[PDB]
């Protein structure tokens, strides 16, 4: 197997994560990880038995992107990340590539994987949200919701369903979150990263909210993921346009602004 | 939620922005009005745009602005509470004004009892905290203060030989000058005949002045001392570099406008008025011994100021501190014309002041015939007080209606006693920064829903 930047990751684990190496190894190694159905893909999504860590499969492009960003990401960490100053950004524990000739693995095939913390925890999340902040488009999930299980609710759903979105965070807390959001989005903006959303998990009663930025690795890709399926009609909505779409800087401002409303 | 929990002190983007904004126009609790405005702008926002394309701007937020006018005025009409008096006698502490503030407090109360403005509209205006200054002289020992219901300055007359003391003075006030003003064709040549055109400017203006017959003459802008002579020979006294603040102030206290191109005023209503300008002199070393001008009987009595004294600096400003403690308690007590019977006993008949007034009178449209029809839906928001307290113990619509019936004896439901009480003695009710919470919303709310 191949591990990318072993030293940097080790530092990242202790630094932001304050994750003991042994604990990390134990979670992954000791018990076989459980799979989670991912998206439509095609790409594997896994979780450790303890559900502390998520293992995702990444494309060659994404992995390369990680390497490019790693120095900035590290610097950001020092200024502020979870152990440092808490960042919403994903905490990257490690990146590996497994390609094995042996029968179990595809021969001469390369599987790349990224290990990271999981925003939700093992315990439980009553409701989930995936907030892009983007202007209406896929601001809802039709198929999801089908699951009686936890649906990953989207912006429009948040606006209508958890409308007058109840997320009430203390005034003191609002300041801390917003400040950290501003810095993260700024950081991402520098990198030209876009199409990342804020994952929100909610607990009910005196509620506990879980939030963090996700879908970090994607940048400078104008041509990607052409839309599939027929669009529902009858309502005005996304246009045939736009050949001119929102830029990374623009994305950042909108993201924070939208998120601002989410928490009171 | 936390807004129905409003018989106690113990606690939409644009909306809450402006919420904080006016929240430190005057400091109070954010969430109460956040949630009220939430609900009521919710029905509103449902009016304008997404469906129904309503005409959502005129004649309804109009009605809310009217609601808030009636809100301020009438809700400041119903105090019977065993008021601050004990609180304040307790407030006595914190400095050396012992034995000699009481005059101060009694007579600030007097002057702020002078005040019941009804100025701008069908509105019992209150420009509290806007309309007076009081002043001292550091000298001697303090306790000789003497009040006067009017201004007193140290702003000497334009010509020490002008009025040693004026009486019943009319004046002419203009932010502009008595100096040949900006005519269209800006032209400057032949110095002598143009200073003579200035002379004629001045003198025909003086014709028109004495045609007005002022008594004092005062510009914000300037004058040519030519006109000064023209009127001191007429005896219409004058003042210099005249402060615009009290100019507008008292001109409005007067009937005197400031018609700005008096080619406009072929007639009177520019002349101001007051009672009398009168000096008083001091005589000793240490140049405190100045001369200062009483200016009393200004055409509005909602204003006073006092001769005060003192032989130091720090205790004097510390008495200033007691005086601003009085500032604060004054306007606090003032938002109520100073409290309201708590435990939802005054508030039933209060929210219903519109109800029973505009019902018994009927003569009821002051709210609206929609306050008959739509007045079942939304002013129910003013009907939150009961929906807060009663439905916990006693009566949801019932005391509401039967107490907008008009008993006038406002004891009410015993949430926590089962017999008789009010939060007043239970010392459990949000103090009164909260009132203005209803008059700010609509001005800022009618635009964001274009």
């Amino acid at each position: 197997c191949r591990l990318y930047y072993a030293g940097e990751f080790h530092k990242m684990r202790e630094v932001i994560l304050d994750s003991s190496e042994e604990d990390f190894i134990r979670s992954l190694s000791h018990s076989s990880p459980w799979q989670a159905r991912g998206g439509k893909s095609g790409a594997a999504f896994y979780a450790t038995e303890d559900d502390r860590f998520i293992l995702k499969q990444m494309p060659r492009l994404e992995v390369q992107s990680f390497l490019d960003f790693a120095p900035h990401y590290f610097n950001y960490i020092t200024n502020a990340v979870q152990q440092k100053r808490p960042t919403a950004l994903a905490k990257i524990l490690g990146v590996y590539r497994i390609g094995y000739k042996n029968s179990q693995n595809n021969t001469e095939k390369k599987l790349d994987l990224l290990v990271m913390e999981n925003l939700f925890y093992g315990r439980k999340m009553a409701q989930v949200f995936d907030l892009k902040g983007s202007l209406r488009n896929r601001n809802v999930k039709t198929d999801t919701g089908k699951e009686s299980c936890d649906v990953v609710l989207l912006d429009e759903n948040l606006l209508k369903m958890v409308r007058d979105n109840p997320l009430y965070i203390r005034s003191h807390s609002k300041a801390v979150l917003r400040t950290s959001i501003h810095s993260d989005s700024h950081f991402l903006s520098s990198h030209l990263i876009i199409d990342y959303s804020l994952l929100v998990g909610r607990d009910d009663t005196s509620n506990e909210l879980v939030v963090g930025i996700i879908d970090y690795i994607r940048t400078f890709t104008w041509d990607k993921k052409l839309e599939m399926v027929v669009k529902s009609t009858g309502i005005l909505g996304g246009q045939g346009k736009m050949p001119t779409v929102v830029s990374p800087e623009l994305y950042r401002t909108r993201f924070c602004e939208a998120m601002d409303k989410y928490f009171l | 939620s936390s807004f129905q929990s409003t018989v106690d002190s113990d606690s939409k983007e644009y909306l809450i922005s402006d919420t904080g904004g006016q929240q430190l126009s005057i400091s109070d609790a954010f969430i109460k009005e956040s949630l009220f405005n939430r609900r009521v702008e919710e029905k509103s926002k449902e009016l304008p745009f997404t469906p129904l394309g309503w005409h959502h701007n005129n004649l309804e937020l109009l009605r809310e602005e009217n609601g808030e006018k009636q809100a301020m005025e009438r809700l400041l009409s119903a105090n019977h509470n065993h008021m601050m008096a004990l609180l304040q006698q307790l407030l006595h502490s914190d400095s050396l004004s012992s034995s000699w503030r009481d005059i101060i407090v009694s007579l600030v109360c007097q002057v702020v009892q002078t005040v019941r403005p009804d100025v701008k509209n069908q509105d019992d205006d209150m420009d509290i905290r806007q309309f007076v200054h009081i002043k001292k002289i550091p000298g001697g020992k303090k306790f000789d203060s003497v009040v006067v219901n009017g201004f007193v300055c140290t702003k000497n007359i334009a010509h020490k030989k002008m009025s040693s003391c004026i009486k019943n003075p009319k004046i002419l006030l203009l932010k502009c000058s008595i100096e040949y003003l900006y005519r269209e064709e800006t032209k400057f040549t032949c110095i002598d005949p143009i200073v003579l055109q200035e002379r004629e400017f001045l003198k025909n203006y003086v014709q028109r002045i004495v045609d007005v017959r002022p008594t004092l003459v005062l510009v914000e802008k300037t004058v040519s001392r030519i006109a000064q002579d023209m009127l001191l020979e007429h005896g219409i006294t004058l003042v210099i570099n005249v402060k615009s603040q009290v100019l507008e102030r008292i001109s409005r206290m007067t009937q005197g406008d400031l018609v700005m191109s008096m080619d406009q005023l072929l007639t009177k209503p520019h002349l101001g008025t007051c009672h009398k300008f009168y000096m008083q002199i001091f005589q000793l070393p240490n140049e405190q011994t100045k001369t200062l001008m009483f200016f009393e009987g200004c055409p509005q009595h909602l204003g006073c100021t006092i001769k005060l004294r003192g032989g130091s600096d720090y205790e004097l400003a510390r008495v200033k501190e007691i005086l601003i403690f009085m500032i604060c308690v004054a306007y606090h007590s003032q938002l109520e014309i100073s409290f309201l019977m708590d435990e939802f006993a005054m508030p039933p008949t209060l929210m219903q002041n519109p109800s029973f007034h505009s019902l018994i009178e009927g003569r009821g449209h002051e709210g609206a015939v929609q306050e008959q029809y739509g007045g079942g839906s939304i002013p129910w928001d003013p009907d939150i007080p009961p929906e807060s307290l009663p439905c916990d113990d006693s009566s949801l619509l019932e005391l509401r209606i039967v107490f907008e019936k008009g008993e006038q004896e406002n004891k009410n439901l015993p949430q926590a006693v089962a017999s008789v009480k009010h939060q007043e003695h239970s010392t459990t009710a949000c103090p009164a920064g909260l009132p203005c919470a209803f008059f700010a919303p609509v001005p800022e709310s009618l635009l964001p829903l274009p």
